C-alpha cells in the first residue's frame, strides 16, 4: 500500500509531425 | 483487558483488542484513503468522498484518543 | 469373563460389556414403539414405504427416460426442439429424485424407528502414559545410539554430501526440461534475430516488408486488405498484420500461416476514425507525431494491465475499454490509461497507404505491446 | 501422395499397394483435398495388394 510512479517514457508533445509518405516495398 | 462488567463471557474466550492496534488502524485506513487521490482519473468526486471518508475516520480516532486520554472512556 | 460366563450372557449384556472395553457407556437407548399395536406406527411404517417407493419409481423413470426420450441435438427453430431441450433436465429431475427420496426415507427410518441413544466415550487423549512414552523414546534412543552414528563424523558428515548431491542433482534434472529462456532469439526481424517478447506479426522481416492491415471476414480468405474509405468516422475496426506471401487460405500452408497470424496475443490492432470536427482534441505522444493517416489513428488491442483485448470502443468519448478489469484508456490523448488499474498507454501502430491506397502499417510498435513484465523499459 | 497407375507401371514378379482414389479427391493442395487424401491413406479396409 504505496504511492504510485508515471513511466518515464510516456510523455506528451506539441510537435504536430508530417503526413505519413506514400508506402513503397522493397521486393524481398 | 477486559472485565467481568463490559464483556461478561471475559473468561470464555479472546475478548480484549488493545486501542492502539484501533488507534494505528483508522490513521492506516485513513492514509490509505488519502492516497489512493493520486492516480488515473479525470473527474475529483472522487477525491471528495475519499477525503470526507478519511475526514470521519480521523475525527472518530481523535475523539476517541481524546476521551481515553482525559478519562471519560475506557 | 470366562467362556463359561461369556456363554451365559445375553445380547443386551454382551453389548455393555463391549462399550464398556472400548471406553463407551450408552447412558440412554430406548425403542422408539414401547406401546405396542398402535395406528401411529403403521402411519409412519407406510411414510417411509412411500418414501422409498418413489425412490424405486423415480429411478425407473429413469431408466425409462434415459433409455427412450429423444435426446439428440434438434436444429434452431425446428420440430422436435422442446424435446430436446427437456431431454437434460429429465435426467436431472429423475435421478435426482430417485436418490433424494432414498436419501430422505432413510433419514426418516432413523428418526422414526431407530432407537434414540446418548452414549458417552473418554477420550483419552492429552500426553500417553509414562510408561509408552518412555518405552519409545528409549527404542528411539537405543537405535540411535546402538548405530553408532553419532561417534563417527565422517560417515554422518559422507552421508549428508552424497544424500545432498543426490537429491540436488535429481531436483536439477527434473526441472530442467522445463525450464526455458524466455530471451532466446527465436524471432527472425529486419534488424536480426530478437525475443519472442521484444516482437509481434506487426515486426517488419526484410527492412521494407509491406504489412497489409487486413480486417477479418470470418470465414476461405478470412482477412482481405482494406482502404481508408472503408471506416466511417466514429468506427472501429479489428486488423491483423497480413502480407502477400501469407496466402488467402486454399493452401493447408496458407492456413497454417492466417491461423498463426490470427492467434497471436500481440497482434490484434484496433484501427478508429476520429470524426475530424473532434481532431482538434487530440494530443499526440512524443516520438509519436506521426503514426496517423489523417482521421485514422491505430494502437493495440491489448490491454497494457494483463492482456486481456481492451476492444470496447465509445466513439462519444473516444474511450477505450478492457472488459476484464474495467481499465479506460482516451483514445484522444495517445491511448492514455485515464481510469482503472491501467497504469501504461496502449501502444500505436504506425500507418499510412500503400501506391495502391490500401491501408499499411508504416513501421512496427516503437514499444512492446503486452502486459509489462520485469526487463521492460 | 496419390497418383494413377497403368497396368505397364507394375511388372511381372512385382508387387503395389494401391489406395482407392477418385478424380474428386484431388492432389492435397486444398485442405479439403488433404483432409480426403488423409481419409483414404486412413482407413483400415483401404489398402490392396496389387500383384503381377
Ligand atoms: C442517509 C440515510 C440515513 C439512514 C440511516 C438511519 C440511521 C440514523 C443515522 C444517525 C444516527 C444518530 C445517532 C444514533 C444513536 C447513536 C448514539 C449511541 O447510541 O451511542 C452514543 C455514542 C457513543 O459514542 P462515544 O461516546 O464516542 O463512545 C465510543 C465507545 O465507547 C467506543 O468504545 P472504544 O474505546 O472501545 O472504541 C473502540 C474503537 C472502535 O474499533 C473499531 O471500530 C476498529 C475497527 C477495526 C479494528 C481493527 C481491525 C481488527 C484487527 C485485525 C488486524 C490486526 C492488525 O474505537 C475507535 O477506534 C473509533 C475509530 C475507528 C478507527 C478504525 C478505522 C479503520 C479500522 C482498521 C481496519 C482496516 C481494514 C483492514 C482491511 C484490509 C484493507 C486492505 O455517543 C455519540 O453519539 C458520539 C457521536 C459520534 C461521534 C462522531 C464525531 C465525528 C464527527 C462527525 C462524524
Ligand atoms: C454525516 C456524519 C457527520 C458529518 C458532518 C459533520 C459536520 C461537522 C460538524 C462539526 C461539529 C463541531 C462542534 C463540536 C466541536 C468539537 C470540539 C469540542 O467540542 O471540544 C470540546 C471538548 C471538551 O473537552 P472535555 O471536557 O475533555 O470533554 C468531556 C465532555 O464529555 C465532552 O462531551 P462528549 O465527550 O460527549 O463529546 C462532545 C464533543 C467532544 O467530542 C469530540 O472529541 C469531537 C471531535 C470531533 C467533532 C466534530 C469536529 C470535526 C468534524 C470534521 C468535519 C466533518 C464534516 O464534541 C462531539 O463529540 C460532538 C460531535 C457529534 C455531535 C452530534 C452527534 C450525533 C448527532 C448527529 C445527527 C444525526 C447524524 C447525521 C449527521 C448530522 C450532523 C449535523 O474539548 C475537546 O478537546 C474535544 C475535541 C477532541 C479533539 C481530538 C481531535 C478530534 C478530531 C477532529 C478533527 C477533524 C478534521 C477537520 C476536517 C478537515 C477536512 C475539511
Ligand atoms: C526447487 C527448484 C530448485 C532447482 C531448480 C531447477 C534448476 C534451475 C535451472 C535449471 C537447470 C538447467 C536445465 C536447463 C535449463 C537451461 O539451462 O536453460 C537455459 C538458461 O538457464 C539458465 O541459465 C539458468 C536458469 C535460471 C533459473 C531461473 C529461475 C526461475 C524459476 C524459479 C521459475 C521456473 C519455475 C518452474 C515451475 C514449473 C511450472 C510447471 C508446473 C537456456 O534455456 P534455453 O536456451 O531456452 O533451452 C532450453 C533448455 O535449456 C531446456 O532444458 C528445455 O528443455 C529446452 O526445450 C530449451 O528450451
Ligand atoms: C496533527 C493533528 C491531528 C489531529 C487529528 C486527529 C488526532 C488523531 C491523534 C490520535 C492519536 C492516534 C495514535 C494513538 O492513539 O497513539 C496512542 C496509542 C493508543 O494507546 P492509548 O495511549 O491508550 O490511547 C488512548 C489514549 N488515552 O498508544 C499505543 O498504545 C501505541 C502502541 C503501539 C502498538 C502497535 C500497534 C500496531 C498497529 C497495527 C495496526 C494495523
Ligand atoms: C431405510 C434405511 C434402513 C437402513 C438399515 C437400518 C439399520 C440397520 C443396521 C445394520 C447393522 C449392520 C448389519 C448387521 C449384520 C449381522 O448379521
Ligand atoms: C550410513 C547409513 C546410516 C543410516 C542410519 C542408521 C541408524 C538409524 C537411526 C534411527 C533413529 C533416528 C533418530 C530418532 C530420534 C532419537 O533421538
Ligand atoms: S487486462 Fe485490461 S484491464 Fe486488466
Amino acid at each position: 500500500a504505496l504511492s504510485a510512479c508515471s513511466p518515464p517514457g510516456e510523455t506528451a508533445s506539441s510537435e504536430p509531425g508530417t503526413t505519413p509518405a506514400i508506402w513503397t516495398g522493397s521486393p524481398s | 483487558g477486559v472485565d467481568v462488567e463490559d464483556v461478561p463471557s471475559a473468561e470464555w474466550g479472546w475478548s480484549h483488542m488493545p486501542i492502539g492496534v484501533m488507534h494505528i488502524g483508522g490513521l492506516l485506513s485513513a492514509a490509505f484513503l488519502l492516497v489512493m487521490m493520486r492516480g488515473n482519473h479525470v473527474g475529483h468526486v472522487e477525491d471528495w468522498f475519499l477525503i470526507g471518508f478519511a475526514a470521519v475516520i480521523v475525527a472518530l480516532v481523535g475523539r476517541n484518543w481524546w476521551l481515553r486520554r482525559r478519562g471519560w472512556i475506557r | 469373563p470366562t467362556d463359561a460366563e461369556l456363554a451365559e450372557m445375553s445380547r443386551e449384556e454382551l453389548v455393555k460389556l463391549g462399550g464398556k472395553i472400548d471406553g463407551v457407556e450408552t447412558i440412554f437407548k430406548e425403542p422408539r414403539w414401547p406401546v405396542p399395536g398402535t395406528k401411529a406406527e403403521k402411519r409412519t411404517e407406510r411414510l417411509v414405504a412411500y418414501w422409498l417407493m418413489l425412490g424405486g419409481l423415480s429411478g425407473l423413470a429413469l431408466l425409462l427416460v434415459f433409455l427412450f426420450w429423444p435426446w439428440e441435438y434438434q436444429p434452431f427453430g425446428s420440430e422436435g426442439e422442446f424435446l430436446y431441450s427437456l431431454a437434460t433436465p429429465l435426467y436431472g429431475l429423475t435421478f435426482g429424485l430417485s436418490i433424494l427420496s432414498i436419501g430422505i426415507g432413510a433419514v426418516l427410518f432413523q428418526k422414526k424407528f431407530i432407537p434414540e441413544e446418548i452414549s458417552v466415550q473418554d477420550r483419552h487423549d492429552g500426553r500417553s502414559p509414562e510408561v509408552h512414552r518412555k518405552t519409545v523414546a528409549a527404542n528411539l534412543t537405543d537405535a540411535l545410539e546402538g548405530s553408532t552414528l553419532k561417534r563417527r563424523k565422517v560417515i554422518g558428515l559422507s552421508l549428508g554430501i552424497g544424500l545432498g548431491a543426490f537429491g540436488a542433482g535429481t531436483l536439477v534434472a527434473f526441472i530442467g526440461g522445463l525450464i526455458k529462456n524466455p530471451w532466446k532469439p527465436v524471432v527472425p526481424t529486419a534488424e536480426g534475430k530478437k525475443a519472442v517478447l521484444w516482437t509481434s506479426g506487426w515486426t517488419p522481416r526484410f527492412k521494407g516488408e509491406t504489412i497489409y492491415l487486413a480486417r477479418a471476414t470470418g470465414r476461405e480468405s478470412p482477412f482481405v486488405k482494406m482502404r481508408p474509405e472503408d471506416i466511417d468516422a466514429g468506427g472501429m475496426e479489428t486488423v491483423f498484420p497480413w502480407r502477400e506471401s501469407d496466402g488467402d487460405g486454399t493452401t493447408v500452408e496458407s492456413e497454417h500461416k492466417l491461423t498463426e497470424i490470427a492467434m497471436g496475443v500481440r497482434n490484434p490492432v484496433m484501427l478508429i476514425r476520429i470524426k475530424p470536427a473532434d481532431m482538434h482534441r487530440v494530443i499526440k505522444r512524443k516520438g509519436q507525431e506521426s503514426f496517423n493517416f489523417g482521421e485514422l489513428f491505430a494502437y493495440t488491442k491489448v490491454c497494457s494491465h494483463l492482456g486481456c483485448p481492451s476492444s470496447l470502443y465509445e466513439q462519444q468519448t473516444y474511450r477505450i475499454l478492457c472488459p476484464c478489469h474495467q481499465s479506460q484508456f482516451d483514445a484522444l490523448e495517445f491511448a492514455k490509461p485515464i481510469f482503472g488499474p491501467a497504469a501504461r498507454a496502449l501502444a500505436q501502430l504506425p500507418i499510412t497507404i500503400d501506391e495502391d491506397g490500401y491501408l499499411v502499417a508504416n513501421g512496427d510498435f516503437v514499444e512492446p505491446v503486452g502486459p509489462a513484465f520485469w526487463e521492460r523499459k
